[PDB]
């Protein structure tokens, strides 16, 4: 459990470090938000734990 | 020989100087009074090297330093400015607040009700830059300390019962195009020095 | 566009509103200018309910509240002038300094250059009303920090290289000097009563 949480708290930083590096682009945001799927989905542990 | 400025104007300008900024959302009876006699207020504030700045769109009045007939110098070296120069880590939170404010403004229009943000949304944003100390208590204390230091500048109220903070509209003027351009230039200079 | 107030008078007004008092002994230019343009300064300060009282004998200026002559508001209240009550130690120290200044004036006359008083002279006198806090270092540090606190209000100069101080002329115009004499004598009598 305490490593699934570490994985999720690491797939979030690797997302806001790209939402802020894309100072010019929109696709990498709308492609996620328009999809109701888990925006913070992290398969390598999230898809097992679930 | 002796003529007193209209007592209403004296009261309004004294309150305006005391708080640093005035609003129709909290003190309409004084905001209107100042907004009807801007020439009188600017001339009264002229000797102190302080000048009014008006915002009819949002309902905001504020006082700002002057430079005319005494160019250059430094805005914060002025003798009456009672608070320290802005700090980098504070300006980061200022930028985040301004981003939330532009979102809210462009959604609901300008001046419609009040802009609000929940403390929850601000902890993650800082967590990218300032680093994670692995203790929600400590980073919450850090965020609250930053917000309190910003209340000394009049950009935000303190957290209320629901852990929410109003973003005072003065922020729209503190970080606007010219100032942001200067800040970007200075930050790029610092980065170049770092290399 | 419009005429701008002279640079020197603007500097004078800003400095006077920052520190609260000028002195010919430490700012001769600015002090001289203000007395040559009394109407201008009193006009710049009138809109704020502020006004300067000029003490030519001691060569001192200070900002005082202007409010009207004994209206229903028997005691003045002003948005900017935040009233403060000194703590016990500060009150006793101010009383001691007041007594020394009055005594020296009684001999050398009114406005005479104040004699330098050694830090060592004050410590026994405070020890009368406060005893010994535990060590010479502690009491000396307390006296130094109290003198530093009072220097903020402009009552005394900073200790010089030989650890002496001077009493600023401002101490003559304190709010109600009868308070100092009465309290000082009252404690001075209570100590003899209990000893």
């Amino acid at each position: 459990f305490r490593r699934v949480e570490d994985s999720w708290r690491e797939a979030d930083r690797a997302l806001r470090q790209s939402i802020i590096g894309e100072q010019y682009h929109r696709g990498d945001i709308v492609e996620r938000l328009l999809n109701d799927q888990d925006a913070l989905l992290n398969t390598p542990e999230g898809r097992v734990f679930d | 020989s002796e003529t007193r400025t209209l007592q209403k104007i004296r009261e309004a300008t004294q309150e305006l100087l005391k708080y640093g900024l005035l609003e129709e959302a909290s003190k309409p009876n004084l905001y209107r009074i100042v907004l009807s006699h801007p020439e009188e207020v600017t001339r009264i504030l002229e000797p102190l090297d302080l000048d009014i700045g008006i915002d009819e769109i949002r309902g905001l009045l504020y006082v700002k330093v002057r430079l005319d007939e005494t160019p250059a110098q430094d805005e914060w070296a002025h003798p009456l400015v009672r608070r320290q120069r802005l700090n980098l880590e504070q300006s980061l939170l200022v930028a985040i607040l301004r981003q939330h404010f532009v979102a809210w403004e462009q959604e609901s229009g300008t001046g419609a009700s009040q802009a609000q943000i929940a403390i929850d949304d601000l902890l993650p944003q800082l967590q990218i830059y300032l680093g994670d100390p692995g203790s929600e208590s400590k980073e919450r204390t850090r965020l609250l300390t930053l917000l309190d230091q910003l209340k000394g500048h009049g950009l935000v109220t303190s957290p209320d019962a629901h852990e929410r903070i109003v973003i005072r509209p003065i922020i729209a003027h503190l970080a606007d195009p010219i100032n942001l351009q200067a800040l970007l230039a200075w930050l790029r200079e610092q980065i170049a020095q770092q290399t």
